[PDB]
């Protein structure tokens, strides 16, 4: 899968 | 932070294992984290193949790139938990490793 | 799920080690979580002592109650995660392990 | 030096683990060693608690008194030795560290 | 059977680690076998990364497919191996599998 | 340290 | 990479 | 348990 | 390179250990490979003791000779291979190290 | 019973490892013990060879022979100890098995 | 090195 | 067993 870092 | 919860379901299907996603509610997805605070994302395995999976850790192509800190894992090989510390922004992508008991080859999810 | 990070820093005073639990605003605290919700609490070590702490584990007295879930932990040793999946109402007390360079023996925080 | 031998018995009560030692005569101490020449005390894991207990180790809150000088361990985890080797005086206390095949959490005898 | 060795040369370009491989000559090549009969393929590591990197495996996005057999790996990390004992006709994508000193996100070969 | 589970 | 069985 | 050691 | 295989078969007689190596055409040898070309040497473990055997790896009395330049091992314990990389002349005798599931000592093949 | 403590010197000659067994007198010796009694048996590792010797475990070509009930062994490897707990009549060999960080062989002590 | 035990 | 290197 894939991890998306909007902070 | 936020600690979210995925059940990784591995079937086999044609003899090959099929990870299927599945979240709190019981949906299936495919277990992609859009994070926008600190916090932790726990993988619990659901193992229906016969085969004795079990994880050994969490495999990146890129990983220096700072968006995961850092994995855990538990000793039975049941849970794997990703760390994300220090907010890097950005997107990375991942694929859990997995011992097996028919073979000495690590299972890979698909890339 | 809530995800709480503490950090253990571990000093010697008098030769021996000393467990200081901070909190995210750096406050000093006992590293106790009453929990009211399915979560982690995410333990960072801070070895301060000189004698090649890692984290091993974490132990209990009772080990069956079913407050604490899972254990994980990291390959470095540098990181243990407590999982609490399934809301089991009660008390448990803990006690970190961790091994050492300068011997063999294991390292306990206080009962 | 002597060579000492204890039985560790494990039972469960009320869910949780009993810790019984037994010494050579069979009968029921607490399994204290007041020790007065170098040598070992070997301990033997009987574990009646059907939860799969194997030693991971033995840890103490003060592990640098100097008390204990080394700890192994066989690889099966049923044996564990505390090595006594250059009597150091005064006195510690220990807590036994297991795995167990129903949790992940690790098992501590009591402080 | 035949003995191929390729050297797995690893360095990093923009922070993240690059895979290049060579062959007996000293020939960059992208350290594919077509493999006629039953025999062993050695990967030897050459770390250029600073990052502490060693072989704990090989994986398999369809690790039953009985191209290779079994995989062997040393007990520093420096060498993996492939055998292939029976000749199952077919092909298979593989990824090494590494762990690194500087974190504990296991790093991957591309898909 | 102690937890304390309020479900 | 890949590996190719031609027995 | 708790070792005394007096050699 | 070569690589060759050879079977080691394990039975017990009088209850202890007795090592029959099988080549490729299923014919009993002493398991001796005179190398004249760098290669691998795959050994295959059938234990038909009763008593777990697996591999841990592969001794040596004179293990900085250079005669063998290392040892891989399976993560199953069913396969140790020999690889010999820079073709040092010589000769040097080795034994199989194995643990097993009765008891804690390992297990030597003779010198 | 008698615990009993041998320091295992190993030197290298002509670069490889010569093992010298010293006593509680400091006397060389064969490291031999002629046991009358149910006890222990320690092993220190003196390591001067400066290729990182570690104890992995004690090996035997006889394994099964009740002689030797157990091994234990330290988590730094500087430790073995072999438990003789029940008596069984008789002799046996062994041979001490060492991992090395120069190269990936096991290391014997003579047969 | 040989062990000789007797008991 | 025992291997002899013959380059
Ligand atoms: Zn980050
Ligand atoms: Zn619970
Ligand atoms: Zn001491
Ligand atoms: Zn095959
Ligand atoms: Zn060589
Ligand atoms: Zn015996």
């Amino acid at each position: 899968p894939q991890i998306i870092n909007r902070p | 932070g936020l600690a979210q919860f995925i059940k990784v379901n591995v079937t086999l299907e044609n003899g090959e294992p099929v990870f299927i996603y599945t979240d709190a509610n019981g949906q299936v997805c495919q277990g992609d984290i859009t994070v926008t605070q600190a916090g932790t994302i726990t993988y619990l395995l659901n193992d229906q193949t016969l085969k004795g999976l079990k994880f050994v850790g969490v495999g990146f192509v890129t990983p220096f790139d700072g968006i995961i800190d850092a994995v855990t894992i538990s000793s039975d090989g049941m849970l794997v938990q990703l760390v994300d510390l220090d907010k890097t922004p950005g997107t990375t992508k991942f694929q859990f490793v997995l011992s097996n008991t028919a073979n000495t080859l690590l299972v890979l999810s698909p890339d």
